[PDB]
Order: C-alpha cells, then structure tokens, then sequence
C-alpha cells in the first residue's frame, strides 16, 4: 500500500532519489532514501549543561 | 594592570580578551572525562581549540575509547594548571600516546563505524565500471580521473 | 581557437509567475555547465540583499508573549507572520512602516500605510485578524537592508534599543531567494557541439529581481576570485607604527557630544567650531561669551571637560593634521 | 552592508618547487568550499596545456607486444610516456622522434628537439634498454587541448595513449575554521596543488582565475 501511495503521488516506488552535494556540485551514487520523519527535541538542550 | 578592570574587560569581551585567550590556551592541555570512568582511559587529555555553541567536539576515534556514545552523553572538563601538571598530562594522558589498551595490547583505537563502511565501499571492486580496463601514471592520476 | 574559448551570457529571464522565474545562460563549453551552476547556487542561496523586518513595536503589547483583546493570533503568532512578510525598499537602507486597522477583518499586508520608497509584493498576507467589533491594532515596524541572516539576540548593542518596552525584536530573516535550482543541457549552438546551456529556475519572494539576482551574485563571486587572481604574499603583519596622539573628538565638531544649541551657538560666536581648537581655548575664553550663564556652561563643562578633557588645555599636537 | 570580506593570506609554502601549498584567510562563512570547488573543477579539466596523444613504434604496430631490445613491455613504455611532459608555443601540433642507439636508458633528454617545443625534465626515463644493439624508433605526436581525453573514447592503424592535457598533476582543498576578532567563525582556505612541473603551481593557480574571470566577464557591471 506504501508503494501504491508513492505511485499516486509522482514520487519513485523505491522511495530512494538521487542527490547533489552542495559543496561539490556533483552527484551521489547510490540513490539515498529521503522522506519526511517526525523529530520531537528533548528538554535535554545544552543551556541546562554547559 | 588592575584585578578589577581585569574583570570588566573579561565581563565586556572585547576581542582583545578573545585573542589573548586563544594565545593562553594555545598549548595548554585539558582533560576531557566520561561520567563513569571504568578504566585508565575513562579520562584522556587534549589541546583544546575555540568552537561555537555550548558542545565539546571531540575526534572520534576516541569517543570509541572512552565508550562514548552520542546519546546525550555529558563529558567533564579539568584543566591542569601547575606547570608540572601541564607537562605531565601532555606526557602521559594525552589521547596521542594511549593507542594499546592497558588491558590487552591490542590497538584501543580502531576506526568502528561510518569510516570503515567508507574504506570497504571505496575498496571494492564492481566488475564493468566506468573506466575498466585503463592504465593509471601514479594513484594522483587515477585520483585526478576520478575526481 | 581550440584553447581560449568563447565565454556565455544571459539570454532569457522567462518568470513563469511572480515569484517562480527561470534565467538561461549559454554558452558554457564544458564543465563549466556544473561549476558554473552550483557556484552560483551556493552565493545566491548564502548572500543576497535581503530587507525583512526587523523590528516592530505594536501599543498595547509589553512583551511578545502577551495578548491583545481583539486580534485572533496570539502576539507571538503576529511576530511570525510578520517575518514572513517580503518587501522591497529601494532608495534608503531602512524604513518605519506604520500599520493601522480597526474593525473586523483580516489585517494583510496592503493595509499598512505605505511610503513612496517602500513597496509590498504580496497584499493577501496574512499579518492577523481583528475579530472584535471594536478592536484597534495599530502597529510602527522597523524594515532595514542587509546581508545573511542574524537572530535576534544576536543585535543587542546597547541598553537604549531595550529601554522602550515596547521593542519587538523579530529576527531578521532576509535571504530574497528561497529554493534555487539548476540543469545544463545540450546547446544546439551556431557552429559547435556539446555546448552546455546552462538553466536556473530560482523560487524567490518576489523581492529581488532575477536578472539583478543573477548579476549581483556574479559581481560578488568575480571580485572575491579577484582576491587571488593574482595572489602573492600579501601577508598583512607589521610594527612599528606611528600614530597621531589626538583623541577623534577634536576633529569632531561640538555636535558631537550632544550638547545644548544654545552653547553650540554661543562657542560658534566666540570662534569654536572644530574641538581640537576649542581645547585651545583658554577657561577665561569660554565665559566672556554672549549670556553663558550656567545651564550652557554646564553643557560646555560636560560634554566638552567631564567626559575626560579638561574646558581648554595648553596642547601642542593640534595641529598635526589641520 | 553587503560589502564582504576579502582574505588577507598568511603564507605561499612551495616545497619542493613544483608542489606548493597556498592558505587563504578568511573567507565568508560559505565561500571556502565554493571557491575550492570552481577552481578544483577547473583546474582538473579545464586548463590548456599539452601532451602527446599518438604513438607510433615502427615494428610493434599493436596495442600489446613483447618487443626486443627493452626490458619494458609496450603498455609501460607508454604509461611512462603518458606522464612526459613537453610544452609548446605557437605551434599547435608537432610529431617527435626518438632514435636513441646504445645500451642505457632511453631519456627525454635524446628526444630529437624542435624549434619551438621544450622538454620540462628531460631526465625523465623513458624506458630501459637491452644491454646491446637496440635504436628504438618512435614517433610521438603531441597536442595542445582542454584537459584530460581518455584514449577510449578517442576512438572514432595507429596507436593512440590517454592524453592528458591539463598541467597538474593533482589538487585538493581543505577548508578549516578561521577566527575573527569577535566574529564566530569564517572559512580558511587551504589549496595544495603538484603540478606537471612545465608551469609553477601559483601560475595555475592565477591561470584558472583568469580563465573564470574570462568566463564571468559579460555578467558583472563594475
Ligand atoms: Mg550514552
């Protein structure tokens, strides 16, 4: 159901899309897998150690 | 030449202190130290340099030493600071001069991850890659081809 | 003619909206296509002249974590927004736009009262919503010209900008270009092949236009390449210096110090205009002056002496440059 | 203010003579990589030069053999001919002979001259040589191009080589931090270049400038 998804949206099926470094300019081999995760952010944040 | 505008001039950060700080710490060794320290290495020495934000870089081979991970893991900092301590930690405890684990003379610094998945994949061989077959004048050649 | 090849140039700046537009350069020989591209994406993302807000003061607030009866987001939610607004200015290096609503609706962006200079690119931006009847925001918003970004409390300067608590400090966030994407393909050149005409489609605020975009970054990435085109061993470090003693002030006048226009016309009529010749100005060459009484006096002594000096010293370095 | 921040370097080291190490310092927070990067690219590529690119030994009409009179098989003699460098003025093309009688090492420095070319290191060891009785005869045809031309796909009998045109050897950048006065961090440039020893590293370095400001040219306004 992933795949057909992906498949709606105009997004490859391998959910992997080719890059390009910045600094370089180039490309990477090896298509990367990007997506959208969620990321939360602890109360842990440096100000209360340091 | 007062403690008193010592410590205004230190409070106000006038870029006079900054690279007379930068010039005072440029040998003075520090010593980083994880929160449980199970053997000799749990504590380690370092020339310390000048970063942003409030972290503690940190090459990583030697994280790898100390059982440090980067979950969150808080490091102490100690600086020496009698003449004959500096000289002793840069003796002794500095990283560069702990490379044989106490324990067994095996090398405790061994490159773990993400450097070696570097080295394996870069010393591979796919059968019909681009360029098979060439013939190189020195590897700065093959480097510039690669390149 | 194998060796020193021909160079490119802009040929189109299609925009195929308002803010998504497309620049065509070519020809690129070779190479150049991919180099060419990804530095000029890396100076335009980095450095554009941006001119975000900056600042903002609205009446009722007191910090931006308030509220004000009335308006539907929340003080801090009007601050986001606000960053989010793109404009241009295009004569000053700053500006103080004034925003005055009351009544039901969503306060957007045209509805501020814009000067000549200033100019909004999008009115249906949404600054917030007056949902009470009678509810009044009226708001002053500092707009300044820049370079990069920088956060907020990264701006603290002095003591005076905090001191009206009325002071919002949005972090500026300026950078005119938001995405900027690039392809080469084959040029079907006059006489040649594998000639790289080189494609940048830039996704930016409306606020810099492309072909501008394009030749400022081009000017900043030739002039810092001119830094070593001829590099050397420029090597900056040398000593013994010689300085002129004199402290700055005396070169500058007396409204300098921010002293009364009363005594400023006053040493005007007993001949001080500069401050290194005010110093040599004798104490009895100061007080025969036309009713100096001791309010005048008082801001001769104080922004002329007690700041340091002394009101008229026997010096004998003035002048070594005048 | 939109006025930037132009380095004040620090130090040209140029060990060795021809494998230099220039530091730059500073640059904007950014510019290190971007600078290293355009100037890598086009240096690796596209850089006008020259090399040789045709081959042609009189008996050995093949690209493999075990010719007589060496104690190099033919792919090596030329692998080192590949790395001979030669630099020509206003001529755009010429073919060199090589007819070397005797015993020793065959060195660039018997290459029969031109008028107009020159040989950087004529020390350079071509190939050995059988203890008795071997001339070995080649003609070379050398070029003037972009950079570097593999020989596969210069297909499109001789004996073709995999030219390389441009004159560096190799290059790499590294970029460090860079203090300012109070300023966080700024990026410090560091270009460490070996080059094919027919022209100074610094002069590459000023070369590729030029050629990028050449290419800038009908942009920037000033
Ligand atoms: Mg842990």
């Amino acid at each position: 159901e992933i795949k057909e998804l992906l498949k709606l949206g105009d997004l490859p099926t391998s959910g992997q899309i080719r890059l390009y470094d910045g600094r370089t300019g180039e490309q990477f081999e090896r298509p990367v897998t990007v997506g959208y995760m969620y990321m939360l952010k602890l109360n842990h944040l440096v100000d209360d150690k340091m | 030449t007062t403690i008193k505008a010592a410590k205004k001039m230190v409070e106000r950060e006038e870029a006079v202190v900054w690279d007379i700080l930068d010039e005072v710490i440029r040998e003075h060794p520090v010593l980083l130290n994880r929160a449980p320290t199970l053997h000799r290495l749990g504590i380690q020495a370092f020339e310390p340099v000048l970063i942003e934000g409030k972290a503690i870089q940190l090459h990583p081979l030697v994280c790898a030493a100390y059982n440090a991970d980067f979950d969150g893991d808080q490091m102490a900092v100690h600086v020496p600071l009698t003449l004959e301590a500096q000289l002793e930690a840069r003796a002794l405890m500095m990283s560069t001069n702990n490379i044989l684990s106490p324990a067994n003379g095996e090398p405790i610094i061994v490159p773990s991850q993400d450097v070696v998945l570097g080295l394996y994949y870069m010393t591979r061989d796919c059968v019909n890659a681009k360029g098979e077959g060439m013939v190189l004048t020195g590897p700065k050649e093959a480097e510039r081809l690669y390149r | 003619s194998v060796t020193e090849f021909l160079k490119p140039r802009l040929v189109d700046i299609e925009q195929v909206s308002s803010t998504h537009a497309k620049v065509t350069l070519e020809p690129l020989e070779r190479g150049f296509g991919h180099t060419l591209g990804n530095a000029l994406r890396r100076i335009l993302l980095s450095s554009m002249p941006g001119c975000a807000v900056t600042e903002v003061e609205i009446d009722g607030v007191l910090h931006e974590y308030s509220t004000k009866e009335g308006v539907q987001e929340d003080i801090l939610e009007i601050l986001l927004n606000l960053k989010g607004l793109a404009v241009r200015v295009q004569g000053k290096d700053e500006v103080i736009l004034t925003l005055n609503k009351s009544g039901i609706g969503p306060v957007t962006a045209a509805d501020i009262t814009h000067d000549g200079d200033v100019e909004i690119v999008k009115p249906q931006h949404v600054i917030c919503h007056l949902t009470d009847e009678n509810a009044s925001i009226s708001m002053r918003i500092k707009v300044q010209r820049g370079r990069g970004y920088v956060p907020a409390s990264t701006r603290i300067h002095s003591e005076e900008d905090e001191r009206p608590i009325g002071r919002l400090l949005v972090d500026a966030c300026y950078s005119p270009v938001e995405r900027i994407a690039y392809n080469v393909e084959a040029a079907r050149v006059e006489q040649r092949t594998d000639l790289d005409k080189l494609v940048i489609e830039m996704e930016t605020n409306g606020t810099i236009d492309p072909e501008e975009a394009i030749r400022r970054a081009a000017t900043i990435l030739a002039e810092q390449l001119e830094a070593f085109v001829d590099l050397r061993d420029v090597r900056q470090p040398e000593v013994k210096e010689e300085k002129p003693e004199f402290d700055p002030i005396l070169l500058r006048p007396v409204d300098d110090l921010e002293l009364t226009v009363r005594s400023a016309n006053c040493l005007k009529a007993e001949a001080i205009h500069y401050i290194g010749d005010l110093v040599q100005r004798t104490e009895v060459e100061l007080l025969k002056t036309p009713n100096l009484g001791k309010k005048s006096l008082t801001e001769i002594k104080d922004v002329l002496a007690s700041r340091g000096l002394s009101l008229g010293m026997r010096l004998e370095n003035w002048p070594p440059a005048s």
